[PDB]
């Protein structure tokens, strides 16, 4: 509800701070919270209270209020500081809260890492069930722009394609798997099956064959 | 030369009737005739003396006690008089000597909305003895409970500040007193009228 | 000390969903309980909390269909909703929410707080009041306070979070396959294909592998069943040598199964 910004940046050693626009009844009451949501992880506690830091809280952030907006304050940019964070307070009641839109920050500056790519043909026993399924994994690649394509022969195919989204590795480093999904009557039928991948403009790329 | 009368009457300033001030007049010629024309004022009676006959007597030396009270509580200032003022802050004696001299300061002591800036003493624990001046501000104790020094319920500040609101009527006007007592001690006169 | 939820993991729509929350550390007469919730690609919608007294506040456009519940002798908060959509599916929160309500008492601009001795007072009893202008004084005119309500909250910890999905479709579990294989490094795999819904958990020799394990997230095939991998790096020489299996269970159709990568 709160109008915070879509999304914001800055880089590695850097200062950059959101903004959390709400009301007089919820923000300028005060005692404004931060979260952070590392994605894959439960939420932290950043800042409760204005600007008061949670037990165990590193001091890189602050909390700062002005009437009806609060900021959240950090410098020294790190690479685990990428995530979400959500602005929050009471309205009218202390048993009534509600968060902000939510601002997601982008760090920018990290290694541009290449993708590592791995991939499994269909296993004999799914073969056994009549059904084929490759699988294409992708780790270790910075930023999380990525696009698949598959070659059957090395012409481009279309259909049974399904790729995620990225998501980040323990690393802060992005990670996305990709299925091609086949009858045995085609994956038998012919000689190479090749995932491509395009990152930041470079290819990389792993061929399978089908054997006896 | 003269007794400094104007000092006094004319002062352009006078203090909270709980610490009324005194003056001591010694050494000079008491020269009435201004305060017989000055006709502005409200009261004006004389005990132990014709109020007429004054610039023929001596006096070995005279008190001039100034202050502020409101209207209601002029006919305090008298010999045997009981109140508020006359218990708590300025008791004159029976056997008093001296004329009490009062006139209305509405147009100096009253801010619109109330000048709560003269005070007078609200609770006591006894009577005050004559010509006594109490200024303390010892926590008065209104109720069965013990104060210990503590203001709370039941436990008051002394002192309470007059409502001088010029809209009022004349009666709760402020009104500056200035009461002169004359001894007449087994001493030299050196306080004498014109006459004489 | 910790948090941990527990409920359905999959819940037909317009039923009442019903979930559960016990504490580790610590119990339910020290913290309040609250309940978030986050449907993905949307924000953080607060629910509702129970505070140590026993009470409970919800959020006012979402309260038509909630009701939370305690019991302390098991350490328990339960949460539940009716009329269940889709729009819910979510994860839910178990949350130690820290709130109190807190007053201030202020005094018209033309007086202040004082005691009839005129020193500065910030009670509210004992002779204490907002008193006028320039006096002091015990019978001086007093006037109407004004009081200001602030309200404080915050999240002083968190859950792990409950996965809900809300579906009409049946918990079926997952066909689990074996993946075999500059650097000496080799890869194994198991292929979690058709499932629904998530979550999966993926161990390796039963936790003993962790260094390595690489588990991916899934896909949603156009079928609507999910599917995902769970890919480890191994050294290329023990393989033979150390077996190595992948236990996958999926719980919402109550089938833990595991699989050798066999060479
Ligand atoms: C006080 O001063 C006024 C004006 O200056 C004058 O009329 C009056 O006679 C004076 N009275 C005394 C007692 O000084």
């Amino acid at each position: 509800v709160l109008n915070q910004p879509s999304s914001v940046s800055g880089s590695l050693g850097q200062r950059v701070s959101i903004t959390c626009s709400g009301s007089s009844s919820n923000v300028g009451n005060g005692y404004v919270s931060w979260y952070q949501l590392i994605p894959g992880s439960a939420p932290r506690t950043l800042i409760y209270g204005d600007t008061s830091r949670a037990s165990g809280v590193p001091d890189r952030f602050s909390g700062s209020r002005s009437g009806n907006t609060a900021t959240l304050t950090i410098s020294s940019l790190q690479a685990e500081d990428e995530a979400d964070y959500f602005c929050a307070s009471a309205e009218d009641s202390s048993s009534n809260a509600v968060f902000g839109s939510g601002t997601t920050l982008t760090v920018l500056g990290q290694p541009k890492a290449a993708p590592s790519v791995t991939l499994f043909p269909p296993s004999s026993e799914e073969l056994q069930a009549n059904k084929a399924t490759l699988v294409c994994l992708i780790s270790d690649f910075y930023p999380g722009a990525v696009t698949v394509a598959w070659k059957a022969d090395s012409s481009p195919v279309k259909a049974g394609v399904e790729t995620t989204t990225p998501s980040k590795q323990s690393n802060n480093k992005y990670a996305a798997s990709s299925y091609l999904s086949l009858t045995p009557e085609q994956w038998k039928s012919h000689r190479s099956y090749s995932c491509q991948v395009t990152h930041e403009g470079s290819t990389v790329e792993k061929t399978v064959a089908p054997t006896e | 030369n003269l007794c400094p009368f104007g000092e006094v009457f004319n002062a352009t300033r006078f203090a909270s009737v709980y610490a009324w001030n005194r003056k001591r007049i010694s050494n000079c010629v008491a020269d009435y005739s201004v305060l017989y024309n000055s006709a502005s004022f409200s009261t004006f009676k004389c005990y132990g003396v014709s109020p007429t006959k004054l610039n023929d007597l001596c006096f070995t030396n005279v008190y001039a006690d100034s202050f502020v009270i409101r209207g209601d509580e002029v006919r305090q200032i008298a010999p045997g008089q009981t109140g508020k003022i006359a218990d708590y802050n300025y008791k004159l004696p029976d056997d008093f000597t001296g004329c009490v001299i009062a006139w209305n300061s509405n147009n100096l002591d009253s801010k619109v909305g109330g000048n709560y800036n003269y005070l007078y003493r609200l609770f006591r624990k006894s009577n005050l003895k004559p010509f006594e001046r109490d200024i303390s501000t010892e926590i008065y104790q209104a109720g069965s409970t013990p104060c210990n020094g503590v203001e709370g319920f039941n436990c008051y500040f002394p002192l309470q500040s007059y409502g001088f609101q010029p809209t009022n009527g004349v009666g709760y006007q402020p009104y500056r007193v200035v009461v002169l007592s004359f001894e007449l001690l087994h001493a030299p006169a050196t306080v004498c009228g014109p006459h004489h | 000390v910790q948090l941990r939820e527990s409920g359905p993991s999959l819940v037909k729509p317009s039923q009442t969903l019903s979930l559960t929350c016990t504490a580790s550390g610590f119990s339910l007469s020290d913290k309040a309980v609250g309940w978030v919730r986050q449907a993905p690609g949307k924000a953080l919608e607060w629910l509702g909390s129970i505070d140590t007294g026993g009470n409970t506040g919800y959020n006012p456009g979402l309260k038509s269909r909630l009701s939370i519940t305690k019991d302390n002798s098991k350490s328990q908060v339960s949460l539940s909703v009716s009329s269940v959509t889709t729009e819910d599916s979510a994860t839910y929160y178990c949350t130690t929410v820290h709130q109190r309500t807190s007053e201030k008492r202020s005094c018209p601009g033309g007086s202040s707080r004082r005691y009839p001795s005129g020193a500065s007072c910030d009670v509210s009893g004992g002779a204490c009041a907002c008193y006028v202008s320039n006096c002091r004084g015990v019978l001086c005119p007093t006037l109407n306070e004004i009081v200001a309500y602030t309200y404080e909250w915050h999240v002083d910890a968190w859950g792990q979070g409950l996965l809900v999905t809300v579906s009409s479709a049946s918990t079926k579990g997952p066909s689990v396959f074996p993946l075999a294989p500059s650097g000496g490094t080799a890869a194994l795999g198991c292929l979690v294909k058709d499932y629904f819904p998530e979550p999966v958990t993926v161990s390796w020799n039963s936790g003993a592998l962790t260094s390595g394990v690489h588990t991916f997230p899934a896909v949603l095939q156009s079928s609507g069943l999910y599917s995902l991998s769970s890919v480890v790096t191994v050294p290329s020489s023990s393989l033979g040598t150390q077996t190595y299996i992948c236990n996958v269970n999926h719980k919402p159709s109550n089938t833990k199964v595991d699989k050798k990568v066999e060479p």
